[PDB]
């Protein structure tokens, strides 16, 4: 039920991102690499994966 | 963005397939697993489009239909049992399982009975109720196949680094990957598996290799978009007709082919795989995740001992929705479905559950 | 939700021919909680709401009546702001709110707000008249209203605020009128309660007609789009407070729709589709891949999926 | 025999009461608690001859309806239990109770588990089936009012002369004359009451004087013919209107003042009157027949001892059933008549049983 | 839900009846003295009372 | 039971014009278990059943065809008897059984029978033709098979046994027709599965039409009357196997009448109604007493009360 998001800001695992253009926030207990030039994607408030320049 | 989701992308595909079907000998049933597939295959009528003799099936990729009603019912025993003991906890579950029915009641009706129950939307919304109130043991009902064990597995962590007492968990996980093999094994039919996208995503496409080693039908690990599940029905239709029992993945752009290993790690710190029940489908061998016998203590079931009466009907009489859970009939195929049987007023769950294949058929009013 | 009040013409709007005209008459009230929301407030929903229930049955505003009804310790400021709003909004018309009621209760409740109003329509318009062949147009972007007040209430910001769309358009139909004539606009419905799939279907049940409609010519803004999927419900089926659909005879579909969009409130204002003699009562949506499924009405409010 | 049914004599009395209606202050509810009473107004379409402002109202006139669902539970608990102790009994209920629903599933379907399950017509038919098969254990699952209390009562000496040892029934009957005083009590109103004819055959017009001299209620103990209903509504209509509070033995061609005294006494010589509980209705008082201490072996439930789950919901979500048998309401006035509850596919009992007032209103298809 | 019958044989307690010309049993625990000349009431094959001259 | 095979014409009376009149095709099968009951058998209910099917449509029999589905080991005698039946009243009508064909099936199931047949209407009626103000008309009295066999099956017994009506009533429509003119029968529809109730309902919907029924008129049996009141069932839900409704022109509702009265299969014929512009779709009964309600046709097959 994910949808994919543009980080904006990381705060230690407490990483800030943008959906389309909402802010909202992500736990990042599953990425710890990401750095706000990083896309992820969102499940239930969560970072599974980072996304790749398909 | 765009060309994922592009009108000639999709055309130029669909007359793909629709050549190759044309060649093809009988008719070829690919089944998914995922919720969010069929949502995608209803949304933009995918199925509108495939040949005759190309068939898209639903399986049991619904966490909250197949969440077996004696857990449900269990939970509300020990709401009820831990009040009979000073003890009002505080109880966090998503919001369609609020509703999923239960010959003793849905949670919601223990909402209108003076209990504490709050709709969260992740794990960690729970999390946040548990230290804002200290006091009250805050417990949620989670349900959820890899993709939602991850986020639940990995609070846990934060849980006991933080050492936090009042976070507890009704663990009633499932795993994917097993139930497509009992499913082959029972009598399902089909030719070709779309692996689920996000389930994919954490135990990668090494999770998978194995069915098709064993039983050989080729998987297609595809994505959302509506050009992905086109893209992955157009490899299916081919390894099928040349012979192939590969795995292909079409949504390698967010899949690892070994998954994220950090989550995989960290769910198997806090859960034992076990067989599992799944509601309307049975006894399925190590397909739940129990919390192992160390974090016994992050179980609510640990405290409280309960007594589920026994006979207690998976399903209403007339509800179809273990054959549609199976990929043996979609919704439209059940003589409830559009009468009795709607998002209002729902008889099985697999009209409750926001990825019901039921409340799909019946929320994009099926063609 | 019954309809014993039916049995018991009644609860639509009603046409009283007079002279060579016909005079319209409507009443509606408004519990909207809060009393205040992203781009409006009771006020001018109230007076929009109306003010528009009598544009899509083809009358002229001519006079709106309001009766208040406040609850004993109501923040004087808001009820100040409220009246500011009707009065405001009202002259947007422009139409004059000539009379009033004001009554107090003990019970707390905020407020509601009662608004009744009257129109001349020379040529009465009802969801009843579309024909096969006719298109169907949209006013502006679906799901504003909606998921603007429903975005507040779930915390989701954005980066250039979304509020709604609120507000009266009988200067958006009269437009149209003036440009093509009356006669050549076959039916209208204001997309409200239940969202622009709610107004079609009534449209194509009230007219025994099947309506196409092309997901990829519906106006949706960017940000109502990923609210919309986040929140995991389709603008469709979401409020508008400042929109009209309307069929007109093929002919006129591109006079119309030029029309609507020299217009503010019509700006983004599209043609989204046809009038068919298939599936009638039935609204048929054409994805933008090309697929085919039908836009049902939803059962009950919506809530996140 | 004709004079009962004559359109002349039904056609006066409606003119008769058309007239008295007129100068009457306000608007007059007439109540019944008998089945075949509402049965006999829907069916001859009284309601559609009655003025504006002479309405009549069902009360819990279904002895079925009323029943606990945790007796029906139980039942069903005590067959598996007995079953587990290699006695297999056979069970013997109404054609009705049969299919009434439980969140345990309903007697039929206990049937479809390999329960004896068979459908009587009288207490007498379970007797003829005990003999028939004295190695196996046949209880009757016994609902009814005094007029079915009798024969059971009354089977029970054939069982006691005959000294008959397999011969046992789940006492679950019921008191009529408690239940419209709880109701007065409760808030129900009614200027009169219709007094159910065979209720009065067996406790007679004695058993029903004391709820006029309490509560001042005139009584009418009418017949079954659609002038017998006519005649007693006319009667009710004066009495108010006069200020009167008498009871009127309409039926008197078929009640005695005092009712038959054999069946009262052979009643009152194996039950004992006790607090019983009205489903969807709540605890009556004194409202209820089981077994007196003696007889306790005739009582299925002596030998077995179960465990009902507690929290068992009397209707599911939606069913106003409760305030159709308290006569607040007719069963049109509820969201699901007609819709998604229908003697196909019922909600609550209302529809199931014989003489449910819901199932009396969809299939003579109320106007 | 009774209908009533005819008496047109007697047999010790167990009587038998006619109604409108159907031949059914009918137990006489709660009517001792039913002759064949009396009319009765059946509810779930048993007699509860007899007619009168009404 | 589900409508699959409709979108998979189809499953009704078939018209094919041919010259200056029109070919009727029917089939129907039975699973009538006993293969015997009071008053007649599979064999008789068969050839009955679709002559009667076709005379509904207007069309004369002109031929038969049966298809037999024994199963291995059934008394030869009752097959013999069976076959017997349906020569014996083929010629009752009479109708010619042109062709056959005959399997044998390892399953234990006595026997089913399926049979087919073709008539030429000259003047086609159908279920659709009722109009405002005509005359219903049912040839005989209702109820008798349906409680016929249930009572067998509840032990039941009556003093002059009642029996099955099973019978072709071709000879009923042709002297209508022949008394009136096709032109003036405007529907039909035999009251079998679902009884009176059923049939009318149908009438009333396919011709979009109310009908207005006074149970007064209703032919019922002395026997049927108080068999259908012990196993709690009223006899208008209950099948008929030799009877007919007929909607007439309310100028030859008398003529009619006297037609059918003047056989031996419309003997008991009647007048029970009349078609009518309210409730629409619906049947009205107006009860002895005068009361009125509704004629619904049951959901499912009746169960003693
Ligand atoms: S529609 Fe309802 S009733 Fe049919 S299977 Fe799907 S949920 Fe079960
Ligand atoms: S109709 Fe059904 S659902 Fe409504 S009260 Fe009567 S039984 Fe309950």
């Amino acid at each position: 039920l994910a949808v994919p998001g543009k980080v904006i800001e990381v705060n230690g695992p407490v990483a800030v991102v943008d959906f389309g253009g909402v802010k909202r926030e992500v736990r990042l207990d599953l990425m710890p690499d990401t750095k706000p030039g990083d896309w992820v994607i969102v499940h239930t408030g969560f970072a599974i994966e980072k996304l790749d320049e398909k | 963005f765009e060309a994922y989701r592009s009108r000639e992308v999709a055309m130029k595909l669909v007359e793909k397939i629709r050549e190759e079907a044309k060649t093809l000998d009988g008719e070829i049933r690919i089944m998914h697993v995922c919720g969010t597939h069929e949502d995608t295959v209803t949304r933009h009528g995918i199925r509108s489009l495939l040949p005759e003799n190309v068939k898209v099936v639903s399986g049991p990729g619904c966490p909250v239909c197949i969440t077996p009603v004696e857990d449900i019912v269990a939970m509300q025993l020990i709401m009820r049992k831990a009040r009979e003991e000073g003890e009002e906890i505080i109880l966090t579950t998503f919001g369609d399982m609020y509703k999923i029915p239960t010959p003793m009641g849905s949670f919601a009706d223990l909402k209108s009975e003076g209990f504490d129950v709050r709709i969260v939307y992740g794990i960690f919304d729970t999390y946040r109720i548990a230290k804002e109130n200290p006091d009250k043991t805050v417990v949620h009902f989670s349900p959820g196949f890899e993709t939602t064990t991850a986020p639940a597995a990995g609070m846990l962590n934060v849980a006991a680094q933080e050492e936090l007492e009042n976070f507890k968990i009704y663990s009633v996980h499932r795993l994917t990957p097993p139930a497509v093999e009992v499913l082959l094994k029972q009598g399902t039919v089909f030719q070709g598996l779309i692996a689920p996208g996000h389930v994919s995503t954490i135990i990668g496409v090494k999770g998978w290799e194995y069915l098709t080693e064993k039983y050989g039908i080729p998987q297609v690990v595809a994505g959302f978009e509506p050009n992905d599940v086109l893209m992955a029905i157009l490899m299916l239709i081919r390894m099928y007709k040349e012979g192939e029992a590969r795995i292909i993945n079409e949504y390698e752009r967010a899949v690892k082919y070994e998954g994220n290993v950090v989550a995989q790690k960290m769910i198997d710190k806090f859960f034992e795989v076990v067989d599992a029940k799944w509601r309307a489908l049975g006894v399925f061998p190590k397909s739940g995740l129990e919390l192992r016998k160390e974090w016994k203590d992050f179980e609510i079931r640990s405290f409280y001992k309960v007594e589920v009466p026994k006979n207690l009907p998976d399903l209403e009489k007339g509800c179809r929705c273990g054959a549609v859970l199976r990929g043996l009939a979609l919704p439209t195929d059940c003589p409830l479905f559009g009468k009795t049987c709607t998002p209002r007023h729902p008889v099985g769950p697999c009209m409750v559950s926001y990825e019901g294949t039921c409340q799909i058929f019946y929320k994009y009013g099926v063609l | 939700l019954r309809d014993v009040i039916l049995k018991t013409a009644l609860d639509d709007g009603a046409t009283i021919p007079f002279g060579d005209k016909h005079i319209v008459f409507t009443i509606d009230g408004h519990t909207v909680k809060p009393l205040f929301f992203p781009g409006g407030d009771i006020g001018r929903l109230a007076v929009s709401g109306t003010v528009n229930d009598l544009a899509v049955m083809g009358a002229e505003p001519i006079a709106l009546a309001n009766s208040m009804i406040i609850g004993e310790g109501l923040d004087m400021e808001v009820l100040k702001r409220v009246l500011k709003s009707m009065d405001e909004t009202a002259r947007e018309v422009p139409v004059p709110i000539v009379t009033g009621d004001t009554k107090v209760v003990e019970d707390k409740i905020e407020m509601f707000v009662i608004t009744a109003g009257i129109g001349i329509a020379e040529h009465p318009v009802s969801d009843a008249g579309a024909k096969v062949g006719d298109a169907v147009l949209v006013s502006g972007t679906i799901g504003d209203h909606g998921i603007a007040l429903m975005s507040h209430r779930e915390g989701i910001a954005f980066e250039t605020e979304l509020k709604s769309d609120v507000a009266p358009i009988w200067d958006v139909v009269k437009a149209v009128a003036e440009t093509i004539g009356w006669e050549n606009i076959h039916a209208m419905k204001d997309p409200t309660r239940a969202g622009l799939s709610n107004a079609l279907n009534e449209i194509a049940r009230k007219s025994n007609v099947g309506i196409l409609v092309r997901e990829a010519d519906i106006p949706i803004r960017p940000e109502v789009r990923a609210a919309s999927e986040m929140l995991g419900i389709s603008p469709y089926d979401v409020a508008n407070e400042g929109k009209v659909v309307m069929v007109v005879a093929r002919e006129y579909a591109e006079e119309a729709l030029e029309a609507m969009r020299k217009t503010e409130k019509g700006r983004n204002a599209a043609i989204i589709g046809e009038v068919i003699a298939d599936y009638r009562g039935k609204v048929l949506l054409e994805t933008g891949i090309g697929g085919k499924r039908f836009m049902e009405p939803p059962e009950g409010d919506p809530v996140p999926r």
